[PDB]
């Protein structure tokens, strides 16, 4: 059965690698617009303080 | 685990193998 | 996976055991 280790390997390979590059890209993604958030809350302080 | 249903049955059948001729080796007498 | 490894090694064991006793049975018998 070498299908069984096709996809015992191909299930963990593609998936643990495609899948955590995705959560980790992601978090970079959204921790910018994270920052984006903390910048309109920056720009709201700026234009009350003018 | 798809991988192990297969690698189940695979020693599923071997051990029913060696099973099958452990009752024939009995049976036989 | 520890239920894995162990029960896949106890279905290869029914394997290893069957076959011990289809051959010594059959060794007698």
């Amino acid at each position: 059965l070498n299908e069984l280790q096709a996809l015992i390997e191909a299930h963990f390979e593609n998936r643990k690698k495609e899948e955590e590059e995705l959560v980790s890209l992601k978090d970079r993604i959204e921790r910018r617009r994270a920052e984006r958030a903390e910048q309109q809350r920056i720009r709201n302080e700026r234009e009350k303080e003018r | 685990m798809d991988a192990i249903k297969k690698k189940m049955q695979m020693l599923k059948l071997d051990k029913e193998n060696a099973l099958d001729r452990a009752e024939q080796a009995e049976a036989d007498k």
